[PDB]
């Protein structure tokens, strides 16, 4: 009958609002159970044709999950990197020129080694990922009951819903006794929702039964309905990351130039020279041996040129970031997500969870004729009164609700009952005084005239009759109500006064007014003493239900966590922008956003409710459009009476905008399964540890494990820490590369010789520069980084002080490397490895080039650990065992390495004196960096 | 005694022309069973047949072919005849050290091989002021070891004062002469010292820097 986008869409309404939309369109229930030719009372005929045929209109009630790739397709994904790609190209045409003999081997088959350990490592980190996301029977469905599995449903069926059922798809109320249903899983709101006709026949899919039964009629079945929603939402690379790839292509390809032009003016050189001179016969014998050593040069300085080993230096520099960052209670899921929270720039928070207790608690009290603003201290008041309070609560409870063991870590104690009463139950043990035998003095059975809810008035009361013959009557309720109905106020340890309005006018506008404007709902207890006859009709109350003896008023209220204001304070300091995006009504909102912080009465900004924002953000023809969306995000504050849907779309629009010419990176903190979508769609996501709802746990990048609002801001430093330290390794590589190069291209061309070959930079570039990252990686992080603003997502990764840094070190560097080339010989008083034979054992001119650039590389490795203008570059360098173990391993395995290395190695051993002075010029760079850390970067 | 008719003795020059040697069993009563050339006392591969009359060509006649080749003919019950060819060529010295570096205290050795035949006679040389002049034993510490084609110069306990130069191996034949250099050095004992001084300076300008910047 109704095509499935009609249902659907009516399923999206709550509320009085869906009833009316229904008298209107499809008149009563019944009729519309007609229009989908089923019958309440029969059931569903089961004929298979019939069967199949509505799960071909309507969907059915399975969704396939999405099967995760595997470790060797990942690994085959890793090859495709361009970088990669050359040098395995490389190290082939290498190892097929070694076998031209007309151990050459060893140079070819360490580029291969270098290329399959980043390739296992980089497979590795994408599988882990993988792994992090995996997560993300039986019911009644006929009139006549047959148990049937939840996939077999179909639209049209009537199934019976019981205590303690999960709901399995969206429906219709035709019929039930009583239904009250937790719907948290959609709103966020542990409350129980009455489902009537009249009032509200809307039943979802995934909610849980509190009470009652009934019967339904399924309307959405599949991925239309909420929980098919939610997961398709849910699916079911980064910034930082990215910046490092374009960067690594573009070295990439500038070495594939360099070595391009160094091969063909070699060849040119050769030939222009040769025949100029000789003009020797064109028989092409020699003439080949000449141009396979001209491509192992070329080669070479391809080799030197591309940083091999990046993504291992990335990988363990964040690895020890997030070992780190655990101890401030930040569970890290995977590596990358270390880095985002340092450049947000906004963060979408939920309510209920997140920046309140969610726990119904009494803050404020009026009793004593005393106001008090906090909770008073035990016996502080007469003992008398808190006697006769504390028995007034736990009799007229007389009701199933409890107080629980937390059950958990660090976790509030859980109320099952019926919030309001809960609080109060709360209330008498905050008092420091125990009712657990209080209560248990009167058992349920010796009990008496007792009115529940009471539905005229919303107050409860109760009558007991131990103390004499002269029975007992316990009432509370709402202020409104109960108040005027009282007569006596006991005042302090004094007996209590009569009083009527001037005698309780004055305490409104003095007492009941400022507790209902902190959003404060307002409870307020009496009791009677009176020996009359007894008269308990349950008809004749009227006249009893006044005269009251008021004891109290309280004020109840789902609380702010403690450390919540001062948070958003810093949060705000740093350049974020904090908005509020709930399920609960805008009062409520708007009143916890007020004493959060997120608005200041300044009256500049937007709340709205999601039926407004849905609507104002569309067409004529109903659909989204980003411009629509760029007049509401940039002054949005409070989003209120919100759905999954609502979320993830703010989120998205406020991702996907180009406004403000400042682009923008979003957070979001969650602990419910509606902010599943939203926490999937942000840049990082946040997941309350203790109140899990597992759910926002596999959705989220963090876990705070404490529910502690502190923490983000721990993760706003730690995430500005991390970066530095990547800027550190940076600054450090790029000046070997370049260095290197401008080595490897000159000795090419001058010499034609090779000064540095590919296995001695294969060591520099591999292991010595990922011990180099975490070396640096190892400074601590302190508050002094929440005082600068948000980088921007395209900022270009390299600054100015990094690029006067790696020019004015390579300048150094090139220098005493040429000298060292052209006049060398002389001064060490040895004889020359420039023009070497064919196959000639190493030289000790060479030996020296090599070891005094690894001393110059490994003295800079202090010289790297500042990035901006600092001088001090030895601050906290002792006081740090990791750095100075690192440094003092590379030298000692440096020093094996050209003492026994050998031929493999291109090393002849050196004397001692020689060593000392590779060590003087190493750390001569100590000084050229005091020299030129004076030059202002401004010019 | 069977009589061998022999060629003339060759002089291998620079010229690229093969080189054929000869040899004739002009007189012999006692039944061959075969025949073999040698060089050096050390039979050539390939060279045993029948052959009353043989033959042995060098297509490319180089310093490392000349040598004092035979032509053994072996009977079947009579002693064989060794005649004898000559092939002379200029040593070629195809051995040395480019250089020697040595502590003071310590010994050098340096040494020189050459192909040529005949052997050729070894004599040492140093370069003193722009001339080559016979090695001088008044210290009584070098120790020339010639030999047939290898020769050695030792020198026990090195000093720093006058030992260290260019020193010219020559070795001469009737045909001509090759002559190579090699260059010797001694290392002070006190050479470690004057960088680690220079490190006493870094590390002090370090100090005195920061001390001063805070
Ligand atoms: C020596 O032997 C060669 C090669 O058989 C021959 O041509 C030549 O006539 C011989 N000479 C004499 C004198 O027999
Ligand atoms: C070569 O053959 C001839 C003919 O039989 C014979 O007289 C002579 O002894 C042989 N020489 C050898 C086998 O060396
Ligand atoms: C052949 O015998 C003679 C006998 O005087 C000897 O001098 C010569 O060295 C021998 N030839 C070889 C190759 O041994
Ligand atoms: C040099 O004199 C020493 C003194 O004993 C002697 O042993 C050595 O053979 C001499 N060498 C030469 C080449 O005269
Ligand atoms: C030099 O004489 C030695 C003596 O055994 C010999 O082994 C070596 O082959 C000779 N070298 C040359 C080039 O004649
Ligand atoms: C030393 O060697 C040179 C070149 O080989 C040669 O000209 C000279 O005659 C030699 N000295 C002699 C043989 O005394
Ligand atoms: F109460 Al909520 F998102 F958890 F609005
Ligand atoms: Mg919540």
């Amino acid at each position: 009958g109704c095509t499935m986008e009609e249902l659907r869409s009516l399923m999206e309404l709550r509320g009085t609002e869906a009833v009316v939309k229904i008298k209107e369109t499809y008149g009563d229930t019944e009729a519309i159970c007609r229009r989908l030719k089923t019958s309440p009372v029969e059931g569903l005929p089961g004929t298979a044709p019939d069967l199949e045929k509505r799960k071909q209109i309507f969907g059915q009630n399975f969704i396939p999950p999405k099967k995760p790739k595997t470790f060797l397709q990942l690994v085959w994904e890793a090859l495709q990197d361009v970088t990669l790609i050359i040098l395995e190209i490389a190290a082939i045409i290498s190892l097929g020129l070694s076998f031209y003999h007309p151990a050459g081997w060893i140079e070819g088959a360490a580029i291969l080694l270098s290329v399959i350990c980043v390739v296992l490592v980089t497979a590795f980190n994408d599988w882990s990922k993988e792994k992090q996301f995996r997560g993300l029977f039986t019911v009644v469905r006929a009139g006549q009951v047959v148990q049937i599995p939840v996939a077999e449903i179909v639209v049209g069926d009537i199934a019976q819903i019981k205590y303690g059922d999960l709901l399995p798809a969206d429906g219709l109320f035709i019929q039930g006794n009583d239904l009250k249903i937790d719907e948290s899983s959609l709103t966020g709101e542990s409350d129980q929702v009455r489902k009537s006709v009249d009032k509200d026949p809307m039943l979802l899919s995934g909610t849980h039964v509190m009470e009652g039964s009934g019967r339904m009629v399924v309307t959405a079945v599949g991925v239309n309905s909420q929980t098919g929603i939610i997961f398709t939402l849910l699916g079911a690379k980064s910034v930082l990351q990215g910046k490092l790839t374009k960067l690594a292509v573009q070295i990439g390809k500038a070495g594939l130039v360099m070595s391009a032009i160094t091969v063909i003016i070699l060849v040119l050189y050769f030939t222009v020279d040769t025949f100029v001179v000789n003009k020797k016969p064109w028989l092409t014998e020699v003439y080949v041996q000449y141009f396979v050593k001209f491509f192992i040069i070329g080669v070479t300085v391809l080799v030197v040129a591309v940083p091999e080993g990046l993504p291992l230096a990335v990988t363990i520099s964040l690895a020890y970031s997030v070992k780190k960052m655990m101890k401030d209670n930040n569970l890290v899921r995977h590596l990358d997500a270390c880095e985002t929270m340092g450049n947000a720039t906004a963060i979408c928070s939920d309510k209920t969870g997140t920046l309140t207790t969610n726990r119904m608690t009494v803050v404020q009290a009026y009793v004593g004729d005393v106001h008090y603003k906090e909770i008073p201290d035990p016996s502080s008041i007469n003992a008398k009164t808190l006697e006769l309070l504390v028995n007034a609560i736990a009799i007229n409870s007389a009701y199933t609700t409890k107080i629980l063991p937390p059950e958990k870590e660090g976790a509030l104690p859980r109320q099952v009952g019926n919030k309001t009463e809960c609080g109060l139950l709360g209330f008498v043990l905050d008092l420091r005084q125990d009712y657990e035998p209080v209560r248990s003095q009167m058992p349920e059975e010796k009990l008496y005239k007792v009115y529940t809810f009471n539905s005229v008035r919303k107050s409860m009361s109760t009558v007991i009759k131990m103390p004499d013959e002269s029975f007992r009557m316990y009432s509370k309720g709402a202020s409104e109500i109960v108040l005027k109905k009282c007569c006596k106020i006991l005042s302090g340890a004094g007996e209590a006064r009569v009083f009527r309005p001037r005698d309780r006018d004055e305490m409104v506008k003095k007492v009941i007014e400022p507790m209902a404007c902190d959003g404060l709902r307002t409870i307020c207890v009496a009791y009677r003493d009176f020996p009359s006859s007894p008269e308990p009709d349950w008809d004749n109350e009227n006249d009893i239900l006044n005269e009251l003896t008021c004891i109290c008023v309280v004020g109840i209220e789902d609380p702010v966590r403690p450390e919540v204001p001062e948070a958003i304070r810093k949060c705000q300091r740093a350049g974020i922008t904090v908005r509020m995006v709930t399920g609960d009504n805008i009062n409520t909102a708007r009143a916890i956003a007020i004493k959060c912080g997120i608005i200041h009465p300044g009256e500049d900004f937007l709340c709205l409710e999601g039926k407004e924002f849905n609507r104002r953000i569309r067409n004529e023809k109903g659909e989204i459009e980003q411009e629509r969306i760029d007049k509401i995000w940039p002054k949005l504050r409070v989003l209120a009476r919100s759905s999954p849907t609502d979320k993830h779309t703010l989120v998205k629009g406020i991702i996907d905008s180009t406004h403000t010419e400042q682009r923008q990176v979003v957070a979001v903190t969650g602990d419910g399964t509606n902010d599943g979508p939203a926490l999937k769609k942000a840049d990082v996501g946040f997941a309350m540890g203790i109140a899990g709802t597992d759910v926002a746990k596999e959705a989220s990048d963090i876990i705070l494990t404490d529910d502690n609002f502190s923490s983000i801001v721990k993760a706003v430093m730690w995430g500005r820490n991390v970066y530095d330290s990547i800027s550190k390794f940076l600054q450090f590589q790029l000046t070997v590369n370049v260095v290197a190069v401008i080595v490897a291209f000159t000795g090419a061309c001058i010499t034609q010789d090779s000064p540095l070959k590919a296995v001695q930079m294969l060591w520099v570039n591999l292991i010595m520069d990922t011990f180099a990252s975490l070396a640096l990686a190892t400074e601590p992080p302190t508050e002094t980084l929440l005082l600068r603003k948000p980088y921007g997502r395209n900022k270009p990764l390299i600054s100015r002080t990094m690029m006067k840094n790696i020019l004015g070190h390579a300048v150094y560097q090139l220098t005493l490397i040429f000298t060292l080339l052209f006049v060398g010989e002389k001064m060490f008083q040895i004889d020359s490895g420039r023009n070497a034979p064919l196959h000639s054992p190493p030289s000790e001119h060479y030996t020296i080039i090599f070891n005094t650039f690894v001393m110059m590389q490994l003295f800079n490795e202090i010289n790297a650990r500042k990035i901006h203008g600092e001088r001090n570059v030895f601050d906290g360098i002792f006081r740090n065992p990791i750095f100075c173990t690192i440094v003092l391993g590379t030298f000692a395995i440096q020093i094996v390495i050209v003492q026994f290395g050998g031929k493999p190695f291109s090393c002849s051993p050196l004397q001692l004196d020689q060593w000392m002075w590779c060590i003087f010029i190493g750390l001569g760079e100590l000084v050229w960096g005091q020299v030129i850390a004076t030059i202002p970067t401004s010019r | 005694k069977p009589r061998i008719v022999t060629s003339e003795e060759v002089i291998i020059r620079e010229s690229l022309l093969p080189v054929t040697l000869q040899c004739n069993l002009t007189s012999s009563s006692h039944t061959l069973m075969y025949s073999y050339w040698t060089r050096n006392g050390v039979e050539l591969t390939a060279t045993r047949k029948n052959a009353s009359n043989m033959e042995y060509r060098i297509n490319k006649p180089r310093a490392e072919d000349s040598g004092e080749y035979h032509c053994v003919y072996h009977f079947v019950s009579a002693p064989k005849a060794n005649a004898t060819i000559e092939v002379k060529a200029a040593p070629d010295i195809t051995g040395h050290k480019r250089s020697e570096n040595k502590n003071e205290g310590q010994d050098a050795m340096m040494y020189c091989k050459s192909v040529g035949y005949p052997h050729p006679e070894w004599i040492w040389r140093k370069k003193e002021n722009g001339v080559f002049e016979e090695i001088s034993n008044s210290s009584g510490r070098f120790f020339i070891t010639n030999k047939e084609n290898y020769t050695e110069l030792s020198i026990v306990n090195l000093q720093i004062t006058e030992d260290p130069g260019e020193y010219e191996c020559n070795a001469t034949n009737s045909i001509g002469s090759a002559s190579v250099s090699t260059v010797l050095r001694v290392r002070s004992h006190l050479a470690p010292l004057w960088p680690f001084l220079g490190i006493l300076a870094e590390i002090i300008i370090l100090v005195v820097i920061i001390v001063v910047y805070e």
